[PDB]
RNA sequence: UUCUGGUGUCCUAGGCGUAGAGGAACCACACCAAUCCAUCCCGAACUUGGUGGUUAAACUCUACUGCGGUGACGAUACUGUAGGGGAGGUCCUGCGGAAAAAUAGCUCGACGCCAGG
RNA sequence: UGGCCCUCGAGUGCAAAGGCAGAAGGGAGCUUGACUGCAAGACCCACCCGUCGAGCAGGGACGAAAGUCGGCCUUAGUGA
RNA sequence: CUCAGUUCGGAUUGCAGGCUGCAACUCGCCUGCAUGAAGCCGGAAUCGCUAGUAAUCGCCGGUCAGCCAUACGGCGGUGAAUU
């Protein structure tokens, strides 16, 4: 229908802070995007947190 | 004894008919009390016969009360007789026709069930007998 | 739920209101994805009077590569169903839509049936 | 553009993974549907306008304020009241917003659970639901101080034990 | 309240074939004024029968 | 002190039975609701009564 | 002259399910776009115009009594008349009619019109 | 809000009964037949009453047409 | 920064340390990071003070291995209004 629907643009520029640009179709023309799923720390964030931070004995030996 | 919910408060009477061909068989229990005589049996005689044969067995076995009243009888007061105003919370009544099993019993030997079923048949306005599970 | 049961349910919905009479027959259509069908039938004797189809006009003007039902072949089969029952004694007819809503090629099919003077 | 990535690579390995015999028996995603569960939108008039403008910029098209199926006592619900504002988008918008669930919901969730093998498991026709990301990053987020409801139900054609979970697994939904 | 009330046409006291005022019984009007198109007046086509 | 005696007196029923000669306009069935649906050569009424359109017998199927 | 598929009508109503088959033709889904048209949003539905592949879904045909529907005979309750018993509740006879439920079975419909090949 | 199952158990301004599943139940468009003059024949029938009605003319409403509409699914809501 | 629960406020909690002392969990202090609670001058009532006083800012001592001391005992700095 006309006159009610928002402008669904085909040229939507997805800009990453790591100098990567991909094309998607959406509302805005430009999208400044953070941690988006390709090269996201979901393989290393669960490696750094809940998997390696727990220590009580090797913390004790570093002060003696 | 008495139904909890009643679909209709007062309900008029209904006349006895021939031999009940459905409720004549024995479902549970080994022995039974078959009625030869069509009349009404209130919940009061059912309490009397139930206490009679439960306390006449008194060691083992279980009885089976078959019938439930499901219809009321409205007794008018002594108020010079014209209306059927309120008689619904008064005594309930079970219709029994011939053939129908009234009581059953199991876990009891021969003559202990003969005195159990036969003594508890004296608490009852209609002539009966005891029936073996054939 | 499905589309075919929806069409059949719409056609039974239409059939309650319109009935074939011995004075006025009823012509029903079927717009299959390859072919149209049109049936001048008489319900009180339970037999057809004048049936045509895309397999009748398709001797001369058809393209099976294209989507078979077009508005132009609806114009043509309304033309031949308008001149096929006129030579039989069928002037005053009771048109129903065949379970399909009227805004389509059945516009020009019905008006094409009106083009040869049929009392619609 | 992920429909072209949907065509040639992730359909034939579902064709040979289940060991079919024909092409069209392989299932596909049918439609997704978003609702905004709101109990107070006749009073909050600018929250319903926030659903129209803001939620119409969340999804592809304008959402629909939903009239009440019945009136339940206790709540402020009458016959025909706005109980949530929903939208049903479908087509290439469907691929574009499951795409926006790959891009805008999978790496930007504070939790790291993703698709769940213990949720949306058993259905007659398999449906996947999420309660996440009340505002997309296209909308200036700090205006709406209310965590409004938002559910995105995906639909499929399959009636199996494997195929929808592998369908979201082949797309950008790790866990 | 359900007030009974009469609809009426445009009067036109004339010497035509039985030309005269036409009022019709109607109900329910506890609202804005509703002229309905009750017709077959003494003049045979008619519209906007007032009150 | 009774809350009764509220009879109605209203009557209905089948007026013309099957294999019987009907008249044009003869009321065949007076009914509450539709126990008898209108077949052919009949008509349904304003209060769902069934009248005959033409002469002849009446049937049920 | 069978199949195919629009169409009905009688119907014991013919359905669910398990199995096998059909894409020459026909019917049906699927992909592309939207000009009339359209969905209180979506070409999901409806419409128009085409690529035109499959039987996957849906239709059609053939089997099964596992459910479902239907359903006996004989009996028996009941009942119309003519009577009899009982204190009552109520029962029994002569003749006529005759159940219901259950069971043995029956049923995966049957007849017509028109257009291909 | 999405999907399967049972398929009429929901609903119909209100009491019950009989109805009604591609509906008489819910929605949307246009609407004023909630007209005029009537009316063959029926039911109910102490009378008074009361109920249904094919069909005709005028002038229309909807629909593309076929057709339908003389208030409401019906029975109560009244007074010579 | 120039009006905010804020570069106000610092509570509570976590991680990592140090010191004292046989020993620091219940129950010591202190450092480094993390969090940033309540609290926008206080109802009814109520208290101290007539001048180097009030208010305000620090320093020291005692006991003491170390400390719960925001207390106590002192000592200066700035320094009023009112009767």
């Amino acid at each position: 229908k006309s006159d009610i629907h928002p402008e669904f643009r085909e040229d939507a520029k997805v800009y990453c802070n790591g100098e990567l640009v991909m094309t998607t179709g959406g509302t805005q023309k430009d999208y400044t995007v953070e941690v988006w799923s390709g090269n996201h720390p979901f393989y290393l964030g669960n490696r750094s947190a809940l998997l390696l931070d727990a220590d009580q004995v090797e913390k004790f030996r570093k002060k003696y | 004894l008495s139904p909890k919910r009643t679909r209709f408060r007062k309900q008029h009477r209904g006349r006895m008919k021939g031999i009940s061909y459905r409720g004549n068989r024995i479902c549970f229990g080994r022995y039974a009390l078959q009625a030869l005589e069509p009349a009404w049996i209130t919940s009061r005689q059912i309490e009397a016969g139930r206490r009679a044969m439960t306390r006449n067995a008194r060691r083992g076995g279980k009885i089976w009360v078959r019938i439930f009243p499901d219809k009321p009888v409205t007794v008018r007061p002594a108020e010079t007789r014209m209306g059927s105003g309120k008689g619904s919370p008064e005594y309930w009544v079970a219709v029994v026709k011939p053939g129908r099993i009234l009581y059953e019993i199991s876990g009891v030997a021969e003559n202990i069930a003969r005195r159990a079923v036969a003594i508890a048949a004296s608490k009852m306005p209609i002539r009966t007998q005891f029936i073996i599970s054939g | 739920h499905t589309r075919r049961e929806d069409r059949t349910a719409r056609h039974v919905r239409i059939r309650k209101k319109v009935e074939g009479t011995p004075e006025r027959p009823r012509l029903c259509v079927f717009r299959s994805n390859k072919h149209l069908y049109v049936q001048v039938i008489d319900d009180t004797k339970m037999h057809t009077l004048a049936a045509a189809s895309t397999m009748q006009k398709a001797i001369s003007e058809n393209i099976d590569y294209s989507a078979g039902p077009t508005v132009e072949v609806a114009q043509k089969i309304g033309e031949m169903i308008a001149k096929s029952c006129l030579e039989k004694g069928i002037t005053k007819v009771a048109f129903d839509r065949g379970g399909y809503p009227y805004h389509g090629r059945v516009k020009a099919l019905a008006d094409a049936a009106r083009e040869h003077g049929l009392v619609f | 553009r992920l429909k072209t990535n949907y065509i040639e690579k992730m359909v034939p390995l579902l064709k040979e993974e289940f060991s079919y015999s024909n092409i069209l028996e392989v299932p596909k995603v049918v439609k997704i549907v978003v609702n905004c569960g709101i109990g107070d939108a006749s009073q909050n008039a600018k929250g319903l306008d926030a659903a129209i403008n803001e939620l119409a910029l969340i999804t592809g098209q304008r959402p629909v304020k939903t009239k009440a199926k019945t009136s339940i006592a206790g709540f402020k619900v009458r016959e025909g009241m706005t109980l949530g504002i929903a939208v049903t988008l479908r087509g290439n918008l469907m691929y574009s917003f499951l795409d926006r669930l790959i891009n805008l919901a999978l790496p930007r969730t504070r939790d790291f659970q993703g698709v769940n093998p213990n949720s949306f498991d058993g259905h007659g026709n398999y449906s996947v639901g999420f309660r996440e990301q009340s505002v997309f990053p296209e909308i200036k987020p700090e205006i709406v101080g209310k965590a409004r409801g938002m559910d995105v139900c995906i639909t499929t054609t399959a009636k199996t034990d494997k195929e929808a979970y592998k369908l979201l697994s082949l797309m950008g939904m790790p866990f | 309240v359900k007030v009974i009330l009469e609809c009426t046409g445009c009067v036109r006291k004339s010497v035509n074939k039985g030309s005269r005022g036409v009022s019709r019984y109607i109900t329910q009007k506890n609202r804005h004024n509703t002229p309905s198109r009750l017709e077959l007046r003494k003049f045979c086509p008619y519209c906007y029968k007032h009150t | 002190t009774k809350n009764g005696r509220d009879s109605k007196g209203q009557r209905l029923g089948v007026k013309i039975y099957g294999d019987q000669v009907a008249k044009p306009g003869a009321i065949i069935i007076r009914q509450r609701g539709t126990k008898f649906h209108p077949g052919k050569n009949v008509g349904i009424g304003k209060d769902h009564t069934i009248f005959a359109l033409i002469d002849g017998l009446v049937k049920f199927e």
